[PDB]
């Protein structure tokens, strides 16, 4: 049937979450159970847009919803989410989010979000897997991962003291991954008090966030985790050539939540072994320059070569690079055709060689105040004069 | 010198080659904006600079041609881009080119009287938003509005402002 | 490309055909609104569009024709319908059409000077208020300013303002 | 169509003809007066329309010709009765009339230079208070100001803004 | 041959077609994994063939979901797509497939000397379907075992330069032999062949009457012999960008100056 | 095998060097060990044309390498260069630069540098 007029219904709806809208997409991977209402199969990736969508497809008790809820809260982002079924053995479930090439042909685990793109046109710039990428297994297939899919895996320590993150830490020298040591500590609405989190998802939130305010070049590192309520432990910002505990992880290139009831993500070293590669700032601007400059120059592989085939794809290139000086992202880049590897049997073969040197802005990591007390002033006042 | 003139040109719109229907190029006129400047102690102004002026490209072609038709008025603007080429020859043989890549917004199409017997000309106008001018494959010129760059050898007469407006 | 040109024109006012007597057409000169920009910055202005100019198609007859000569000055503005034909040659032999059906107020009715030896030419001008040019069968442009479309392959430009403005 | 042109002109001012002295006439140019109307939701002008111009019809003679000398400047304004007519060819030899009636004011009379071998062409210029234009016979134009009518086809266009007025 | 050039018997059979007509046949692999695709394209080492092997997932009307479909006419809708606007010279290698909403399995085109999908069937000279809800096809090797006929583009500028020298010199069969019979077929065919210099088909054409086999007795049997060698454009398979992230300008700005 | 579509590629490469094209040819004799990267046999003239092209003939961390540099930062110059082995004493190692027609028949040494031409069409106007 239908109805025909105004109808007006008593229904309790939560406090509605408005966040800015990001373009930033997120890959996703944690449990749940696949029922009636979870309109998911499990090995099977589903684009996101709506807590709506992620409590449609997935169960509104399961722990990808916990995470999705953990992003819309800061982001509206694009969510690749798969939904690896639970396992008894930590063994059994870091294999299952893992997953692989086992099926008939089909991809599972974290392998499925190689097929955000082709599936959703939505190719995940930011990989986390919530509460799974504490065990060392997983977090180095979200490396070998985020290698291939060019992307920014966001890890997270166990629940221990700041000695098992320093000592989980140093498992990896890789560019692409960015530890969250400490969980977060959210209150439940339904126990009334504070459930513990895992704090990845709070950080890809503002991971895409940053994005959108403030471009990909920023740091997302003072920016504010909102939907929070403290952390699992108290982490210490302090000075004075301490052993801070917010000092003492960043030093092992971990990111924390540092004030105000777990307010601000803190560090913005990634965890690689070359100090060219320490920032985020880098690693990402570097990621995006070239997605910018790729998904823009898509008719440079078709349009076979002619003469001015190599001097229109540099005024190509530059043009979409003087944009990207324009917005900050970079400052006084170099574009031009390699005059060295420019052959014509390399031109047989249809390569044909460009230089995109740029550099990039770098983050205010450390402001220094130099601060001193004098008695100058105190005849200029307080005096006759 | 040697005596040196232009004898041929091309035009190269979207990397698409015009080299059967172009009869006219025109670079954009680089002109200063230019205040005549009198004042105290002198008999006569002197003409401090304020700026180039306004930058606009035209040419013209004399077919249907829609890959230059489709770029008038769109949303984008800076998305026309657009290289002219002039061949000069000189009088020994040594042919200089002179290139001149360019970028803006195609911002009028003049299709003019259409008599039967006479040949029809689509006057076109870009309003440049970028300019290098290329002479024997060396920069000659370099405009850029937004992102305040002018050089004139490769060397950015710019950035003396550049530093004032903490650019 | 090829050498291509005009060689022939035709016009139809409201179906009827002026095959015999319009010495000369012309399309509406689509010239988009530019303000020149010049703010903070910058040594040179960049031309931000402002929406189209006001577009004119002008025709000459130079019998009586009545079948044009009965569109000026309706109550009914836009009820001038129109469509300018034209046949752009090519070297080869390979003839593109050219029409642009157009519609509008045909707002001036100028019979010349009528010497007796010499020809007499009714010059006619009419205020466009719907243009759609189509070149070789495929849609160019498609300007309607009340519902404002600005269409430039078949991709409506002004979709943009459309949403913004609520249309 | 037929190829047609005008091929002989004739004047009568006051019933008199005008046979052997008149090598040029203008019928008045009929201009609506458009104003480019820009408003909310649109890119382009559109044209409405805000009446008709101002009618001048020029003629020269150049004999002494007192009887259209003696017409200039009268206290009565529109007493300058007129009839401009033309005879248009026509390929297969059916001369079409086209005769315009018109009065109003004979505002100007320009002799000109008065050399001594050279044609001496006495310049006249009408105020056209009233105007009618018949092709073949048939009632094109008819425009009376005072008394508001713009009939073009017979069919007085301003019946809509004559019960408006209460006229 | 939608959804029956999967088996190898008809496969060969467009095969041994394609070589009389003259064509490219466009080839299937099945529906299963990226092996069955490589295993499937090993069995053919022909010039004229031309694998795309994900299906296409298109938005039925009737059931209101989505109905595979074999791709194989997506691909010949596109071939002949690319004759119109960019001519039979371009390659077809990157142009939009519409009318689709997805392909059977997804495929990856990822960087880094990696294992990719898209990566893993163009090296087993298979296109592919890469983007945006399966929206672009990729690959533009033909099903080749010799390098010089690596490209489709190679196959089909060659295949219908001569279907216009041909169609075109269809008076070389009449007009029994007079003296300057050969002359005015060279003069012929370098006229219909700077129309095709001209538009950008080939680059810097060689036509001329082959001097060592124009006999007097192959003339007495109608046969007259020539050499009409010419470079076709090379497509634009690799575009390289070498980006390096330099501290070079962080002086230059970002100081007082 | 090969690659389809755009590969990027995170490479140092150190802040090009634009200098003018000159006609001027330039003949050119220092050491260098001749290794594996090295592709250049001792006493045999090659042409040079870029600092990738001496440091393909020659080891980047030879000393023609730096001499070629020192050349192509200031001209996009020809170089026939000759790549004299080292040798200990600097008595034998003058006699190397020196060279000589002390082979079989060929011309080692400086004395490779008047093979400039009939070799590569660039008859050395400097020498260095």
């Amino acid at each position: 049937s239908f109805f025909h007029g105004v109808t007006v219904t008593n229904v309790d709806i939560g406090a509605r979450t408005i966040a800015l809208p990001a373009s930033s997409v997120i890959g996703l991977c944690d449990v749940f159970t696949p029922g009636a209402q979870a309109s998911a199969k499990p090995n099977v990736p589903v684009l996101l847009t709506s807590k709506k969508d992620a409590a449609a497809a997935f169960g509104i008790g399961s722990s990808i919803y916990l995470a999705c809820e953990a992003i819309y809260n800061r982001a509206q982002a694009v969510i690749v989410a798969v939904g690896v079924e639970t396992a008894e053995t930590p063994e059994a479930q870091a294999s299952a989010v893992i997953g692989g090439i086992s099926a008939a042909g089909e991809r599972t685990g974290l392998q499925a979000l190689l097929d955000g793109k082709s599936r959703f046109n939505a190719q995940p710039r930011l990989l986390v897997a919530p509460g799974h990428s504490a065990q060392q297994a997983v977090a180095t297939a979200m490396d070998g991962l985020a290698e291939k899919l060019r992307a920014i895996a966001i890890l997270d320590g166990p629940n221990s003291t700041d000695e098992a993150a320093v000592a989980y830490a140093k498992n990896f020298g890789s560019k692409r991954l960015f530890m969250v040591d400490p969980g977060v500590q959210v209150w439940d609405s339904a126990t009334n008090a504070a459930r513990n989190a895992p704090a990845s998802a709070y950080a890809a939130g503002l991971f895409a966030w940053t994005d959108a305010e403030y471009g990909f070049w920023s740091s997302p590192s003072n920016k504010e985790i909102k939907g929070v309520t403290g952390t699992s432990r108290p982490v210490e910002f302090l000075d004075g050539d301490e052993t801070c505990r917010a000092n003492l992880l960043n030093n092992a290139n971990i990111a924390t939540i540092i004030r105000d009831d777990g307010y601000r993500l803190w560090g913005n070293r990634t965890l690689s072994s070359d100090s060219k590669w320490a920032f985020v700032t880098r690693v990402r601007t570097m990621d995006l320059v070239m997605d910018a400059i790729l998904a823009g120059h898509k008719w440079a592989v078709d349009r076979g070569i002619t003469k001015t085939y190599v001097k229109d794809v540099t005024e190509g290139l530059r043009a979409f690079m003087r944009d990207l000086k324009n917005q900050g992202a970079v400052i006084n880049f170099e574009v031009y055709a390699d005059p060295d590897l420019n052959s014509a049997s390399q031109l047989a073969q249809g390569k044909v060689y460009w230089n995109i040197r740029f550099t990039d802005v770098p983050p205010a990591e450390n402001p220094n105040f130099r601060v001193e007390v004098t008695d100058q002033w105190l005849t200029e006042v307080l005096d006759v004069a | 010198m040697i005596p040196q003139t232009l004898t041929n040109t091309n035009l190269f719109i979207d990397g698409v080659s015009f080299a059967g229907d172009v009869p006219s190029l025109t670079l954009p006129k680089l002109a200063v904006k230019t205040e005549q400047y009198r004042a105290g102690g002198m008999d006569a102004p002197v003409s401090i600079d304020m700026g180039l002026e306004a930058m606009e490209a035209k040419f013209s072609t004399n077919g249907a041609r829609r890959e230059a038709l489709n770029f008038f008025g769109l949303a984008d603007q800076s998305a026309f881009n657009g290289v002219f080429r002039g061949s000069f020859k000189g009088q020994k043989g040594a042919s200089v080119p002179v290139v001149a890549t360019l970028r803006g917004l195609l911002k009028e199409v003049d299709p003019g009287d259409w008599k039967a017997g006479e040949k029809a000309e689509f006057k076109y106008a870009v309003a440049v938003s970028y300019y290098k001018l290329e002479v024997d494959g060396r920069e000659v010129y370099e405009i850029d509005p937004v992102n305040g760059v002018r050089a004139i050898n490769g060397v950015d007469q710019l950035a003396g402002m550049r530093n004032d407006l903490g650019l």
